[PDB]
């Protein structure tokens, strides 16, 4: 998924009311159109029935733009994309960046040449009417008693520090400090967050250790100290491209409000 | 004129009325008129005294106070809020006219705080 639009309210039953005599009626959506009453049954005035938008009934709808997976692409080709539409009770189940096997009906619809003219282009735009999502890259008292028994194990501190980063060699005190950071101090200015700095030559184990440990905790973040960072350290304000309104894009330090922030090339 | 003095003279009346909304109107008027504070009597009468000021037009009402008044009324307001809201404003207008100093054209508004 590349982008996921706002929740679109799509009408499913139009509520009409007479402006003269307050008589009300309800009409179903035929194929997206409305069969407007044209005359009020209780007072026979023509063109007196007015659509009350908020008394009408709406379902949820959302547009999702889906790009083919990188491994499926041909050699050196730019991605193809398809448009998905997900309706009520299946609407907000996917986020940008995730991977899915999506099942739906391959629709083809006409698109009007101009918003004020009913002529349609001969070439039909296509989209997927989504029926099912299956995410493919996202993945008790027994746990409590196992953890409680494990806490009494001899040299459990060394055991957990050794379990940290199996690919990395010999860095015992570094792993011990990282473990104490990941556990943290007692919350209650009484800052309980432990700050750790790794220092050494480029190409050494510290970058691998950061890239490992950031995904080992909830609420964690990883970012670069350089300007090429995907999520910057500083908060900033930008125009949200899909709607061109201001949005307060907070930085990684703020998004990791109760977790570890791994700052590489610090 | 005869006892049949009404030819519908000048009438374009509402041939039907929203029953649920008008019941909500009268019951909310009763709530504003009868719900009382623990340290006194008739809280929202005292709070509605402030609406005679030129800038003030909104009465802030506690939804939990409405629940303490009646649960069915509170559920109906919560479920049918946008439908019934102008009727609640008319109820507030009927309640606040007893201060006697309001302009005739002044609108009044209800604002529900403390939603659980
Ligand atoms: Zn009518």
């Amino acid at each position: 998924v590349i982008r996921t639009s706002q929740l679109i309210p799509e009408m499913q039953e139009a509520f009409f009311q007479c402006q003269v005599c307050a008589h009300t009626t309800r009409v179903e959506m035929d194929r997206g159109r409305i069969a407007e009453p044209s005359v009020c049954g209780r007072c026979h005035t023509t063109h007196s029935m007015a659509l009350i938008h908020n008394r009408s009934l709406f379902s949820d709808k959302q547009m999702i733009k889906l790009q083919e997976s990188p491994e499926d692409m041909p050699a050196g080709q730019t991605p193809h994309t398809v448009i998905l539409f997900a309706h009520n009770d299946l609407v907000d189940k996917v986020q940008p960046g995730d991977r899915v096997n999506v099942t739906g009906i391959y629709r083809a619809v006409p698109i009007r040449v101009n918003p004020r003219v009913s002529n349609v282009k001969s070439v039909y735009k296509t989209h997927i009417d989504v029926i099912h999502y299956r995410k493919t890259d996202a993945k008790s008292e027994k746990r409590v008693e196992l953890l409680k028994e494990l806490s009494r194990k001899p040299d459990i501190y060394e055991r957990l520090a050794s379990a940290l980063a199996p690919s990395i060699y010999e860095h015992e005190d570094i792993k011990k400090g990282i473990l104490l950071q990941l556990f943290g101090g007692t919350r209650k200015k009484f800052r309980a967050e432990i700050n750790i700095l790794l220092c050494g030559d480029p190409g050494t184990s510290k970058s691998q250790l950061l890239q490992y440990v950031y995904n080992l905790v909830p609420r964690g973040q990883y970012t670069s100290g350089k300007g090429s960072s995907a999520v910057g350290l500083t908060a900033y304000v930008m125009k949200d491209p899909e709607t061109r309104q201001l949005v307060l894009q907070t930085g990684a330090l703020v998004l990791s409000d109760n977790g570890i922030c791994c700052i590489d090339e610090f | 004129l005869a006892a049949a003095a009404e030819p519908g003279a000048g009438s374009q009346h509402l041939e039907v009325r929203d029953e649920v909304a008008e019941k909500c109107q009268k019951l909310f008027l009763d709530f504003l008129e009868e719900f009382q504070s623990s340290d006194g009597e008739i809280k929202y009468l005292q709070l509605a005294e402030e609406l005679i000021r030129p800038e003030r037009n909104t009465l802030v009402v506690s939804f939990v106070d409405l629940e303490q008044f009646n649960q069915q009324l509170s559920t109906t307001i919560q479920e049918e809020f946008y439908r019934v809201y102008p009727y609640l404003c008319r109820a507030l207008k009927t309640f606040v006219k007893d201060r006697k100093e309001i302009p005739l054209a002044k609108d009044f508004y209800v604002a529900f705080q403390d939603l659980p």
